DNA sequence: CCGCAACCACAGAGTTTGGAAATCTT
DNA sequence: GAAGATTTCCAAACTCTGTGGTTGCG
């Protein structure tokens, strides 16, 4: 369709859209903000499980020895 | 998601909504499963027919088998399937030779898809 | 398993198959975006690659055909106004051979499901 | 509004913007991938711990 | 008559893409 | 002091999903 930039519906629509775009980008910001946080959150979880795996392993080994060496 | 038997005893595929809107992205991603062995990379494509519609317009109906499963990225159905009528889709696994699995009265494609009962 | 216990019985009794066992109107289903012209060009062009995409207008059953593993071949000249095709297949665990012709101008033809006995016996044995 | 300087000054900036955006865009995608990676490593170490658990559990029972 | 199951239009919010216009950095 | 990079303001073109207006058929 062909419309006039002076009309009303054009402005009403053109404004409301602008509002939705303000909300739309203002939302995307938080997703990126969260994605980055999740990176730290995960990096921490991984190091924490690395120590859990590393530890739980040494325990299983040392535990076996006493079982086979006795 | 939930898988069901195809008309071919060697493949299982996702269950599709009984009814669904044209060009509207599926509720769940469509998957084709291979019980026998299928080397990865093996292409798969779906097509759907109907006594009233013989070849419906599909979107992204081509996928690659990986670890015995065909995962489709937004398979969309475009042509309608006719009132009260459903499509029958044809999964085609491209190996030597090609294997074919049909899945009769699989999904119904209308232009409105399921709607709340019009309140009049 | 690539196939069921016994293809025979099924193909012969199974409504779905029988109905297709006997020649029926089939049409090309390639690109429908481009006017008739491009299509035939495409189909024929695809015939060059040994890839065609057809479906039994009657039932509505859609099928993608591949021509290389009676025999798996494609003829030109038997009748110069159309094309004769044969495609190997395993429709629902029943090794079959799809045969039929299409008028290269109409992009319409008629084919039949021809349950390959050699393949069916072969698959049955190789399968366990 | 039509000055010779505008024809340039304006389109001049645009070039810097397009670039800025394209840069920041890649920075995000890369961050996403980074999440996927860490997610993978997380899911492995996770399953790996549940493993060594039952593996040491069953070993505690044999005692 | 009414309600169902289809079609068609088409609001109206959400997204995406990209050129302005202010601001900030270096 | 200001060119280039970063951020904010807008516009226009699409994509998504829902609500109505209408129909043949029970
Ligand atoms: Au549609
Ligand atoms: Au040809
Ligand atoms: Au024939």
């Amino acid at each position: 369709k062909t419309v006039d930039k002076h009309s009303d519906e054009y402005k009403i629509r053109r404004e409301r859209n602008n509002i939705a775009v303000r909300k739309s980008r203002d939302k995307a910001k938080m997703r990126n903000l969260e994605t980055q946080h999740k990176v730290l959150e995960l990096t921490a979880e991984n190091e924490r499980l690395q120590k859990k795996v590393e530890q739980l392993s040494r325990e299983l080994s040392t535990l076996r020895n006493l079982f086979k060496q006795l | 998601g939930e898988l069901v038997r195809t008309d071919s005893p060697n493949f299982l595929c996702s269950v599709l909504p009984t009814h669904w809107r044209c060009n509207k992205t599926l509720p769940i991603a469509f998957k084709v499963v291979a019980l026998g062995d299928v080397p990865d990379g093996t292409l798969v494509t779906v097509m759907a027919g109907n006594d009233e519609n013989y070849s419906a317009e599909l979107r992204n109906a081509t996928a690659a088998m990986k670890n015995q499963v065909a995962r489709f990225n937004d398979l969309r159905f475009v042509g309608r399937s006719g009132r009260g009528k459903s499509f029958t889709l044809t999964i085609t696994v491209f190996t030597n030779p090609p294997q074919v699995a049909t899945y009769h009265r699989a999904i119904k494609i209308t232009v409105d898809g399921p709607r709340e009962p019009r309140r009049h | 398993p690539r196939v069921v216990p016994d293809q025979r019985s099924k193909f012969e009794n199974e409504e779905f198959f029988r109905k297709l066992s006997r020649e029926c109107e089939i049409k090309y289903t390639g690109f429908r975006d481009r006017p008739h012209e491009e299509r035939q060009t495409r189909f024929q062009n695809a015939c060059r690659d040994g890839r065609s995409e057809i479906a039994f207008v009657a039932t509505g059953t859609n099928l993608s055909l591949q021509f290389f593993p009676s025999r798996e071949y494609v003829d030109l000249e038997r009748e110069a106004g159309k094309v004769y095709l044969k495609a190997p297949m395993i429709l629902n665990g029943v090794c079959v051979i799809w045969k039929g012709w299409i008028d290269l101008h109409r992009l319409d033809g008629m084919g039949c499901l021809e349950f390959d006995e050699e393949r069916a016996q072969q698959e049955d044995a190789l399968a366990q």
